[PDB]
């Protein structure tokens, strides 16, 4: 229902506030340094989860912490065919998480993809370009799925021709 | 903006020599580099490399010319310039988790280390062993201690913490120091008594500072808020919330003005008036320090940040 | 097996102002009662539902005047309710809350959002 | 030092690092690797103006090591090369380090416990029949960490490069039958680290690169605290993958190998060694001590040597001991465990505690003759 | 009735295909794929983009090695699958064109190199369970199958269930100690030399010495002289002197046919008769960073094994894989080992005063005619057994747990 | 690993710098004594050359290895000249003029192994090892010239000239400074 420009702008202003990360050695093991949003072992270092959604199916969850932020987002699988094609697209993107330094190797339960930014990423990478990548993903994902649906339809038609024409 | 990029990587602490001819920095590793102002351009003059893990705080005692360092290796070391090369002295710090901050006392007889072990170690020299020994402040600190500042009487110590609360503690070490005079914070001040507690409950407390009279503490919190507790109003605390990102460090520059800095990457001035007891955003990264004129009447102050490099302001 | 051992561990006024058409005050009327202290859960869901009724029933062109009438406390409360309504999606609700967000953001800035994230006593 | 003015040197002759200095010091005067090398020409590495002497030793033999073939003269606590080790001592007492007239010095040495007797015999021989020291004393690595800690009772978990030992001492009495070796120590973890990085696709396979993977290990490895958490974290997210630059500037990515390698201390079967990890071996040592000494030993577990420095080792080791005590002593009575007072002494200065113990003991003993072997007998 | 399981051995040089219960593979095919290259007119800016059914216009095996308008690609490198896009297509035509097995009702035995990264087992199971729809899969360790092939073929009474297996495919060489049928995985060592390195070293050495081989056929001729004229030499420096002095007998003419002009060409074949397979004993030739001879690595593997098994292993060193087939290969490996072990014993006499003389060690190196397809045969015998259908991962297991069921390995 | 190393380090044989002045069985003038055994260090180098150039690691046992390696570096240089020669007569005349050129000595710049040879400090060291290394070069070139040319046609034979590209562990006695 709601248009795409307000939804992205609300997400951007939220995510811009959550990337105020810091370096923070953990309290629970001698001198381990680990993202509190994933280890969750002390709870005065976790921020209140916040959620932005444009309808009942497309929602972005932001889970902050003193040293990390986890961003997990869901996209509308409007067709039976899109569920398959979206799962495969996410799988093949998630299969390369060592190159997308901010990407988890598994999604958060009930979300299609989920990013994890550490303080180190906001120190080494351009922080504002990490936001722009999350936004650029969120803009393009459904155009990319639509292209796959068309390209599969095309293949099915050409393969049907190559059988029938021989009779 | 005077500026110089020592490193691309986060300058994780800095401390200044007595006459500001030299600056000590962490280049985002377990070594401390000292640079001398070789005319217009900085040149590295020493590399203190005894730590076994990342240094998290540096301080430089201006009268005694000694450098104290602490780190996530749970070490602290006091560095003395033996002839030409800096040599370390052991600190028996006795903490089971990372150190996070260090500050020399104004009289340079003692220093304090804040840590992840939910304690403040107060260190003083034990000359029969030629090592430094600790007493621990402990009881009300519920989480890690992020920043420290000393009252000018070298007894009262203000501490910020992840359990959202600024506090003032009496670090009176009876072994090394004559009993302090009474203060507006209180007349009692045996070791580890709790003089003050913040009203706050939400954000972590990143930075804490005393006025040069010691009658005021200000702190800054992850709420993007500044507060100032004034002892002459009997510890009434001003508050100002702001529209920008959080503030990471703060200093007084006069009894009635602050400078602060934060994730917005630029310094911000907050003035205060003793009449109404309100802070005001006079407006305009990782820590701030005063170069000249001190906390009473600063003429220059400087900043360093995760974005790298050093910057000087007037 | 050693390795596996676990060890070492208001509504009658709100609908009155709405029915009077005092909509700007109807926003204020909702924000007077923050159930921040409440241990009860259902009180929170009730308070959020009441404020959502005002946010939805507001006319879209008047949201600018409504938000601008709040103080900085009200703006931080308004944000804390805005981010709550996003967790109960409904066909219209998300479209208006995304607009209330943009105007509350223009008033309160990103700092107002940080005080949503840092709020230790969840409303 | 002496009233005779003789200096008292303390020389912890470790299989990895020589750790050296004088009595009464709070620090070792010099740390350098027990390493010896000869120049070699290679087609790959360039040659330059840095002259490689026909023998190089110590720090220089490690720093220049790309042009060198290098040996450790000592293995698993045993001297392999009485020639190269003499060159290592010739360097230690030479102009580069402690520039000492050895005939003017007393020396304190260390020996690992349960070592073979011909090892000590040859050491005591050369200290008179080559260096001609004014006096010699061999001190047990177990008691020296207790001196460095200021204690008179404890169980020492001494874990160097070569071998790991568990050694109880009770009120200054030695309990020698309780001494247990474990054949896992820092060199085996470094060989195991190589064998994992080869699976990731990086070949090292040289003596020079044996030291490179040690520097990876020290910088990047850590002992996992809850091994199921560490494997979940690596399977769920990329966070562990941390990048290291080789001396030539090749970039490598190190992932779960950061904790899988040190885990050999706690699941020895990941290496070929049959046995049980340091935690269970320690527990079985204390549960062999006389019944009422046991409750003191749990309050004085003392860690020693560089292979204890892995982030999280004291936390992990203390947890494994609580798990075993609940399983085997309390028979599952979970609430009774709250009375179990366990302390692991994990002082930050840990690595050099064998040397700092010798410094303390020599400072105590210097004028108190009838201690050093003397008159070259 | 009950249909025989499929056995596929994805070699770095030759893939081997067939059904369980046969004494030979039905096809031996080079593990390459020919794809239509005309896309290179557009693909100057970025990798070829596929549309329509263009990705079905490809050939594999002998249909692909010399086609005039397709670029040959070699998907497998050090035994690992390096480009899963091409390997996934290679599997399609293997199953449907050659075997003509409907995947839905045939179990697959699919081999693995011991160096295979866990991530690559996840992908290979994911393709077989989810791109295809195999009812059950078993990723089998090549070395054990090679030993069992010798066990089941060799004479009764000498069928020892213990041995050291040296497998030298085209990509990498593995030295695997086995005792009582258990792989001692901790003690495995890998030698980074195999048929490709021997081929490339000959290929370089011809291109220094013998310009006139056309670049397209530079690989063909290096492969041909390797397989037909090369032998393991007894002593290197002496062999050069033999070739220099009796060159009339040692230098052999090879005559090749030009792929395009179909003119003949000819070359002398010389030092690259004994150079080449020498790189097994002097890896520093072909590889900058490996230096232990194979006859050194084999002893280090055995002398790390438990003390009881060391003597049994020396009695049954098994050679496997085509790169071990050079003439006189095993004869020299034995000699080098024997010289290494008997000296190890002789030292322990002196360090015991001769009070006791140790029993010798009988180093024996064994060879068998399956060596071109020994791993495959060992698989086809395993896959005939009823236990195989109990050992396989069933498709339902991949429904309860993801690809993660294939993380594990013998090490 | 083990490339071929020098056999003939007799304890009687004197050193200059880090090189052993082994006797030479040559008619050329020079300071080392006249060898009379069949094998000689120049013939060790020439006998090993084809094998030795393939190894890529080389561990110096003694000064004689620093001597024999120098010969192989010089053989890997003389092959460059004589592959161009139309006849053995041309090569023999050419090779005499090659070896007399003033090749660098230890530590003099452009010498390829400044890390591994130390410069002679004094005239009676320097001049004598120049007078030694010269006669090594003179003999070494002539002994190749006898055997690289095939006697049927004075073709500089394929089997020897094949090695010209294969510099001894990528070290050139020409020196990388030129
Ligand atoms: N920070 C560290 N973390 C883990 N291991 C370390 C660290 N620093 C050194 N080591 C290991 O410590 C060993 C050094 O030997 P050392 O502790 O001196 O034992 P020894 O005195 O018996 O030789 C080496 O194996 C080295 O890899
Ligand atoms: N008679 C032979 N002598 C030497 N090598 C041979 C001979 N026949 C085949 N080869 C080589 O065997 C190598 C490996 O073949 P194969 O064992 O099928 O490899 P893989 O099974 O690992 O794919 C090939 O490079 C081939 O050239
Ligand atoms: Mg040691």
């Amino acid at each position: 229902t709601a248009t795409l420009r307000p939804y992205l702008s609300a997400v951007r202003a939220t995510l811009q506030a959550a990337l105020c990360l810091e370096n923070f050695s953990s309290q629970v093991v001698e001198r381990h340094n680990k993202p509190e949003v994933e280890v969750r072992s002390s709870k005065e270092l976790l921020l209140q989860p916040v959620t932005i959604s444009r309808n009942e199916k497309e929602k972005v969850l932001i889970e902050g912490s003193i040293n990390s932020v986890r961003v997990s987002i869901a996209v509308k699988q409007a067709d039976e065919i899109e569920k398959i094609l979206c799962h495969k697209f996410m799988r093949f993107m998630m299969m390369r998480a060592e190159n997308f330094f901010i990407l988890r190797r598994k999604p958060v339960e009930g979300y299609d993809i989920s990013f994890l930014i550490t303080n180190f990423h906001t120190e080494q990478m351009y922080k504002h370009k990490l936001v722009d990548f999350v936004i650029h993903f969120m803009e393009e994902i459904d155009k990319e799925i639509s292209e796959m649906k068309l390209s599969v339809n095309a293949r099915a038609r050409i393969v049907a021709e190559e059988f029938l024409k021989n009779f | 903006m005077a500026y110089h990029s020592f490193l691309v990587e986060p300058i994780s602490c800095h401390a200044w020599n007595k006459d500001r001819t030299q600056i000590a920095i962490c280049p985002n590793n377990h070594e401390v580099h000292i640079y001398e102002k070789s005319g217009n351009k900085w040149v590295q003059v020493h590399e203190l490399k005894e730590h076994n893990g990342q240094v998290t705080g540096i301080d430089w005692a201006p009268d005694s010319n000694r450098i104290v360092t602490c780190g996530t290796d749970r070490n602290a070391y006091v560095w003395t310039l033996k002839g030409r090369t800096w040599k370390p002295t052991l600190v028996i710090l006795r903490i089971n988790r990372a150190a996070r901050c260090v500050r020399w006392a104004p009289n340079e007889k003692k220093f304090a280390v804040g840590s992840g072990s939910r304690v403040i170690s107060i260190c003083y020299f034990e000359q029969e062993n030629d090592w430094w020994v600790c007493k621990h402040i402990k009881k009300p600190i519920r989480s890690t201690v992020l920043s420290l500042d000393w009252h000018p009487n070298s007894v009262l110590l203000a501490a910020g913490s992840c359990d959202f609360k600024c506090r003032i503690f009496s670090a009176y070490i009876k072994e090394v120091e004559e009993r302090p005079a009474p203060t507006p914070w209180g007349s009692k001040m045996p070791f580890g008594e709790l003089m003050f507690e913040s009203s706050s409950s939400c954000g972590w407390v990143h930075g804490v500072c005393f006025s040069a009279n010691g009658s005021r503490v200000a702190w800054v919190s992850h709420d993007s808020t500044v507060c100032l507790a004034d002892a002459d109003k009997k510890m009434a605390v001003a508050t100002l919330a702001s529209e920008t990102l959080p503030l990471l460090a703060v200093t007084f520059i006069t009894e009635s003005s602050l400078v602060a800095a934060g994730h917005d990457c630029f310094p911000v001035l907050f003035t205060y008036d003793s009449a109404a007891g309100k802070l005001s955003f006079g407006g305009r990264v990782s820590q701030i320090s005063v170069l000249s004129g001190g906390k009473a009447k600063c003429s220059q102050f400087c900043t360093t940040g995760m974005d790298g490099g050093m910057s000087i302001w007037d | 097996r050693f390795r596996k051992v676990d060890v070492g561990e208001d509504e009658g006024e709100v609908d009155s102002c709405l029915r009077q058409g005092n909509m700007t005050a109807a926003l204020q009327a909702a924000l007077k009662n923050p159930p921040i202290n409440t241990k009860s859960q259902a009180v929170k869901d009730r308070a959020g539902s009441i404020v959502l009724k005002v946010l939805i029933s507001f006319k879209a062109n008047d949201i600018e005047k409504a938000v601008q009438s709040l103080d900085k406390n009200g703006v931080d409360l308004l944000m804390k309710y805005i981010y709550k309504g996003f967790e109960s999606p409904s066909d219209n609700s998300s479209a208006v809350l995304l607009q209330w967000h943009e105007k509350a953001l223009a008033a309160g800035g990103v700092g107002s959002i940080v005080r949503v994230l840092t709020a230790r006593k969840t409303v | 030092m002496d009233s005779q003015g003789r200096k008292v040197v303390v020389c912890d002759n470790g299989t990895g690092f020589v750790k050296c200095g004088y009595a009464g010091s709070n620090f070792p005067e010099h740390i350098f690797p027990a390493l010896v090398g000869r120049p070699i020409i290679r087609s790959t590495t360039k040659v330059g103006n840095i002259e490689i002497k026909d023998l190089m030793v110590g720090d220089e033999a490690s720093e220049l090591r790309s042009m060198l073939e290098v040996n450790y003269p000592m293995e698993n606590g045993i001297v392999r090369n009485w020639d190269d080790m003499k060159h290592l001592w010739d360097y230690t007492f030479g102009p580069e380090k402690l520039n000492i007239d050895t005939r003017n010095c007393k020396i304190l040495l260390t020996e690992p416990p349960m070592n073979p007797t011909k090892n000590r015999e040859k050491i005591v021989e050369v200290m008179f029949e080559t260096y001609q020291f004014s006096g010699v004393y061999v001190a047990i690595q177990a008691v020296l960490t207790l001196y460095a800690q200021g204690l008179l009772t404890g169980v020492v978990v001494d874990s160097g490069d070569g071998v790991t030992h568990i050694c109880p001492v009770y009120e200054g009495f030695s309990l020698p039958h309780l001494t247990r070796r474990l054949d896992i120590a820092g060199r085996d973890i470094t060989r195991y680290l190589i064998k994992l990085l080869l699976l990731r696709g990086y070949a090292f396979n040289h003596s020079a690169d044996f030291e490179t993977v040690r520097m990876i290990k020290e910088k990047l490895c850590y002992v996992g605290y809850n091994i199921e958490q560490e494997q979940k974290l690596a399977l769920e997210t990329t966070v562990l993958v941390e990048s290291y630059t080789l001396p030539d500037g090749r970039i490598i990515k190190v992932g779960g190998e950061r904790f899988e390698a040190p885990e050999a201390l706690f699941q020895p079967h990941l290496i070929n060694v049959e046995g049980v990890g340091v935690a269970e071996l320690l527990f079985n040592t204390i549960q062999a001590a006389d019944i009422d000494t046991r409750s003191e030993f749990y309050k004085h577990i003392v860690l020693s040597g560089g292979s204890t420095m892995y982030p999280g080792l004291p936390s992990r080791l203390e947890r494994e001991l609580k798990q075993l005590y609940l399983e085997r002593v309390l028979k599952g009575d979970v609430e009774k465990l709250s009375k179990f007072k366990i302390r692991i002494e994990d002082p930050p200065r840990r690595k050099h505690m064998v040397f700092l113990g010798g410094a303390v003991l020599a400072d105590i003993m210097k004028d108190k003759d009838n201690f050093w072997m003397t008159r070259q007998e | 009735g009950r249909l025989p399981a499929c056995v596929v051995d994805c070699g770095t040089g030759y893939t081997k295909l067939g059904y369980a219960g046969n004494t030979e593979p039905q096809f031996i095919i080079p593990s390459c794929i020919a794809i239509k290259e005309s896309a290179k007119v557009g693909d100057q800016a970025q990798r070829r983009v596929m549309k329509g059914v263009d990705d079905l216009d490809f050939f594999i095996g002998d249909e692909a090695i010399e086609k005039p308008t397709y670029a040959t690609k070699w998907p497998i490198r050090h035994g690992i699958v390096e480009d899963w896009d091409l390997m996934e297509r290679f599997m399609e035509q293997v199953i449907f064109k050659y075997l003509r097995a409907e995947p839905e009702d045939h179990y697959f035995l699919l081999t693995e190199p011991p160096l295979n990264t866990p991530e690559n087992r996840e992908y290979t199971a994911e393709i077989m369970f989810e791109s295809f729809n195999v009812p059950g899969l078993y990723i089998a360790v090549q070395a054990v199958l090679a030993l069992a092939a010798s066990w089941t073929s060799r004479q009764v009474g000498e069928r020892t269930l213990t041995g050291t297996v040296i497998d030298s495919g085209d990509g990498v060489t593995h030295v695997i100690p086995v005792a009582e049928g258990y792989v001692i995985g901790s003690c495995i060592k890998h030698i980074p030399i195999a048929g490709r390195d021997i081929t490339y070293f000959i290929q370089q050495l011809l291109r220094d010495r013998e310009v006139g081989i056309p670049p397209e056929q530079s690989l063909e001729t290096a492969k041909a002289v390797k397989e037909r004229y090369s032998y393991v030499c007894p002593d290197l420096v002496k062999e050069f002197n033999k070739y220099d002095t009796d060159g009339s007998k040692w230098i052999k003419q090879y005559t090749g046919i030009n792929a395009i002009s179909k003119k003949e060409f000819s070359i002398d074949v010389g030092y690259e008769r004994f150079l080449g397979p020498e790189i097994f004993f002097h890896p520093e030739f072909a590889n900058p960073d490996f230096t232990q001879p194979i006859s050194e690595v084999v002893d280090e593997v055995i002398q790390n094994c438990p003390i009881d098994v060391r003597r049994p292993l020396y009695k049954n060193i098994v050679l496997s894989g085509g790169s071990t087939m050079f003439r006189d290969f095993g004869r020299r490996l034995q000699r080098d080992l024997k010289r290494t072990v008997d000296a190890r014993l002789k030292l322990s006499e002196e360090l015991s005063g001769g009070r006791l003389k140790p029993k010798p060690i009988d180093v024996q190196v064994i060879t068998h005619h399956m060596q071109r397809y020994a791993v495959w045969f060992g698989g086809s015998m395993l896959a005939s057994t009823p236990e195989f259908y109990q050992v396989c991962h069933t498709k339902k297991d991949y429904e309860e747990i993801g690809p993660s069921i294939c993380r594990h390995n013998p090490v | 690993m083990p490339a071929y190393h020098s056999s003939l380090m007799d304890p009687d044989t004197k050193l200059i710098g880090n090189m052993a002045l082994l006797p030479i069985r040559s008619q050329f003038k020079g300071p080392a004594p006249r060898e009379t055994k069949d094998t000689d260090i120049v013939d060790e180098a020439i006998y090993y050359f084809k094998a030795n150039v393939f190894f890529k690691n080389y561990e110096i046992k003694n000064e004689a290895d620093r001597t024999l390696i120098y010969i192989t570096l010089y053989i890997s240089e003389c092959l460059k000249k004589l592959q161009k020669c139309n006849s053995k007569s041309q090569g023999e005349k050419e090779m005499y003029t090659l070896g007399i050129t003033n090749f660098p000595i230890p530590g003099e710049p452009g010498f390829p192994l400044n890390a591994i040879y130390a410069k002679p400090a004094n005239k009676q060291e320097d001049e004598v090892m120049r007078a030694y290394l010269q006669q090594l070069r003179q003999e070494t070139g002539l002994r190749l010239c006898e055997k690289v040319f095939d006697p049927q046609n004075d073709k500089p034979s394929k089997w020897w000239t094949c090695f010209v590209k294969r510099q001894f562990m990528n070290k050139s006695l020409s020196g990388p400074g030129q």
